[PDB]
DNA sequence: AAGATCTGAATTTACGGGCGCAACTATGCCGGACGTAC
RNA sequence: UUUUGGCAUAGUUGC
DNA sequence: GTACGTCCGGCCCGTAAATTCAGATCTT
């Protein structure tokens, strides 16, 4: 889920980057680092709303490099376990299911889909379809999914949605 | 009652100690110089020490001397304390067999004719030889082709042979060997033995369940394993208190959705998801491919590894290089250029990569390895990869996606997309310059200048090429 | 061996008492000047005991 | 010492094992012992 | 009064440290067992 | 196409 | 039958603790 939290970062700026515009660059290459990247603890990271506090510019005593610690107030997007969540399926496949809930990747497991739905391999755009022909579940669209875990590889995030709960698919 | 005291002795020769030391008692028996100790013992696997019954030490010492075995024991002596003396006279204990002397040495060795002498057996081996050809090893099959081929003490008739110290074979060794020189009991090989010629296993930190008794359906994680009856102490949910179960009452259940790996069988090795657990079948998705995967619950532990799931360079020859892409027992799964996959033998060579190789796609853009590409022509057009090895004309992709092969295929290159001196060690003259005169001999050399270590001088000094004339 | 080893190694007593073996009896001669091979002839040498 | 354990044989000689093996030990960590022999390779130096 | 024991206060062995660096030459595991060849 | 190495005892010697 | 060759078994110093003697708080 979205919180806009405060997180710690550290910069090592190189000599090159002194005089004028020095923490105009620090907050540029803050912007170039932290987004448009993934961790476990903290989720997916979409952007710094603002910074809090630039630290003391320590000088690292055999390099030249100064390390600079940021107080920095983004937005982070943290998976959890045991919510229902809106998504959009992005992706419809044999073997499951790929939806996107913000930045994040969620896999339906054909285990995953109820019983009730069946692939649809005689139609040109491939679906899961249900017996009784209630929902159709194709890309894009509109899904509210239960996260049945968050499982992190390479600090990026894919979770599994299922959809055996009530109240859950096509609404 | 008397005591016994331990008489260090020469390894290997106790009993012939005791031997000697009962003939000495009975030679002096009736002499005036008896032996006043009254036993001796030289148990069967104490191997470096013999035992003396006496009630002094002076008797030992005096019992002992002129035994040159036991010098190493004359000058002081051990006594055995005495609530232990109970303890050195105290003795425990078509088939397969070991051999226990000669070069097959704890060799595996089916019965093949028991022979109701009682002096030797009849026992198949896979023969440890060189076949006469390094002597003037490993177990491998029996060649009679080669051990005809190579000479020496050889004898055929047909699938039977003799040769090399009165070895018999057939078709596979088949000699007679001593009883008394095998094992019978506490062999027990293995089913690669078996194509040659229950089971408890709980861990710490797996989760199990009670099956039976008064504490049934209560789930913990295991603490301590031992034996047969392991009495195990599980942290259970909401309890404080560890109880005690043995293996019998317990069972390997797991969650659904938690790590799983197989212990032994035929998924053994892979890693993966339980989806759903039946009463015994418990099925998974492996990490590797989503196919399903029925264990028994028994065969499930809780580890939290990674999977394993390599893809080097090898030549399969001069004219076409190979990537491996599956790492067998005794070959290579390799990948070419063609797209063709082949089993070859460990003994390929190893090519040195080039990582800062350049090559060109389809549309004129340079690429390099570690490159995100599409294909968009040729057999595997539709799919995307990343660069992994390179060539004048081809470009190896991988693909988690993919299945087949640990991702690996190929593609040629213009088929994606991106998404020493000759002078060295040469007398030489030099002809010009402020040094003319001297000979010297080339030390380095480029293309611009040389380094000369001069002959007569204690320095080398590096000229240009056209000053040096070569004698 | 056993003079050989004490005259090569100038350890002297058993080799396995090379503990107790006074060391440095037995030197390489000096060769550098006629003087110096001789004044290693005719060396004394005092032990610290 | 496990071999005695596990087949179980008398316990003198598993109480004169664990004798040389504490000894062993001692003298991997301090080859200084006062009344103990300093630990040769088998060929009368010491070790380290 | 006595008599202890009995508990703080003078005399004997035991580790255990023992100058910087630097350069050179000099020396350094075997004995029984099992098999091959002759 | 770019290598690599005994060590730890004793002696002697230099400031 | 014998032996040999070669692979497997066996001075200080300060501390410091251990050894020796008159309160003391008892018992008579």
């Amino acid at each position: 889920m979205f919180y806009h939290i405060s997180l710690e970062h550290e910069i090592l700026l190189h000599p090159r980057y002194f005089g004028p515009n020095l923490l105009n660059t620090v907050k540029q290459k803050l912007f170039t680092e932290v987004e448009g990247t993934c961790t476990g603890k903290y989720g997916f990271v979409i952007a710094v709303t603002t910074i809090d506090n630039i630290g003391a510019g320590v000088i690292q005593p055999g390099r030249g490099f100064v390390l600079y610690p940021v107080k920095y107030k983004a937005i982070v997007f943290r998976p959890f376990k045991g919510e229902v969540v809106d998504a959009v399926v992005t992706q419809v496949n044999k073997v499951g299911l790929f939806t996107e809930i913000g930045p994040m990747s969620c896999f339906i497991s054909r285990h995953s889909i109820p019983s009730e739905m069946e692939f649809d391999p005689n139609s040109n755009p491939p679906c899961y379809k249900t017996m009784d022909e209630d929902i159709v579940i194709q890309q894009d669209d509109e899904i509210r999914l239960k996260i049945v875990g968050t499982r992190v590889d390479k600090n990026d995030i894919f979770a599994i949605g299922s959809l055996m709960d009530d109240y859950l698919g096509l609404v | 009652d008397p005591n016994l005291w331990t008489v260090k002795c020469k390894i290997g020769e106790e009993r012939a100690t005791a031997i000697s030391l009962m003939r000495k008692f009975i030679a002096y028996q009736f002499t005036d110089t008896p032996l006043q100790i009254k036993s001796v013992v030289a148990p069967e696997h104490v191997k470096g020490y013999i035992y003396v019954e006496a009630y002094k030490q002076t008797h030992v010492k005096q019992a002992i001397e002129g035994v040159g075995n036991l010098r190493l024991g004359y000058w002081n002596q051990q006594m055995v304390p005495i609530k232990e003396m109970t303890d050195v006279l105290k003795v425990v204990k078509k088939s397969w067999v070991r051999l226990k002397r000669g070069i097959y040495k704890d060799d595996i060795a089916q019965v093949d004719y028991v022979e109701p002498s009682q002096n030797t057996i009849s026992l198949k081996m896979i023969p440890r030889i060189d076949y006469d050809r390094i002597k003037a090893p490993p177990q491998r099959l029996f060649d009679a082709e080669k051990i005809r081929s190579l000479g020496g003490d050889v004898a055929s008739d047909g699938d039977f042979l003799i040769f090399e110290g009165n070895r018999y074979s057939r078709k596979f060794l088949f000699k007679s060997f001593a009883m008394s020189a095998v094992i019978t009991e506490g062999v027990k090989p293995t089913l690669s033995e078996l194509e040659k010629f229950r089971e408890h296993n709980f861990q710490p930190g797996d989760n199990v369940e009670v099956c039976e008794g008064e504490l049934i359906n209560l789930q913990g994680k295991i603490l301590s394993v031992d034996g047969n009856k392991i009495t195990i102490m599980p942290k259970h949910e909401d309890l404080k208190d560890m109880l005690e179960f043995p293996a019998q009452e317990l069972r390997k259940y797991f969650k659904m959705g938690d790590h799983v790996k197989v212990i032994a069988g035929r998924f053994e090795g892979d890693t993966g998801l339980i989806v759903r657990v039946e009463e015994n079948f418990v099925i998974l998705f492996s990490d590797l491919t989503m196919h399903e995967l029925k264990v028994l619950p028994r065969d499930l532990q809780l580890c939290s590894e990674t999977a394993s799931g390599w893809g080097e360079l090898v030549q399969l020859d001069p004219q076409t290089v190979g990537v491996i892409v599956r790492l067998e027992r005794e070959t290579f799964q390799v990948l070419n250029m063609y797209g063709k996959v082949v089993t070859v033998r460990h003994q390929v060579t190893r090519k040195k990569d080039n990582r800062f190789a350049v090559a060109l796609d389809s549309e004129q853009n340079n690429i390099h390895v570690k490159d995100i590409v599409k294909v968009i022509d040729g057999p595997h057009s539709g799919r995307e990869g990343e660069i992994r090895h390179l060539f004048r004309s081809f470009a190896f992709l991988h693909c988690k996606k993919l299945v087949e092969n640990g991702g690996m295929f190929v593609c040629k290159t213009r088929h994606l997309v991106l998404a020493d001196n000759e002078l060295i060690g040469q007398t030489v003259r030099i002809s010009q310059g402020p040094y003319k005169g001297y000979i010297g001999v080339v030390k380095d050399a480029t293309e611009s200048t040389a380094r000369v270590e001069l002959h007569s001088t204690c320095q080398t000094i590096s000229v240009d090429r056209q000053r040096l004339t070569t004698v | 061996d056993g003079l050989k080893y004490s005259l090569a190694t100038g350890n002297w007593g058993d080799q396995k008492k090379a503990h107790q073996a006074r060391a440095g009896v037995s030197q390489v001669l000096n060769r550098l000047t006629f003087a110096s091979t001789l004044s290693h002839l005719r060396r004394l040498n005092s032990p610290i005991g | 010492l496990r071999r005695n354990e596990q087949n179980g044989a008398a316990a003198h000689v598993i109480a004169e094992d664990v004798k040389l093996l504490q000894f062993h030990v001692a003298t991997m960590v301090d080859n200084e012992l006062p009344g103990l022999p300093r630990a040769m390779q088998k060929s009368g130096r010491p070790l380290k």
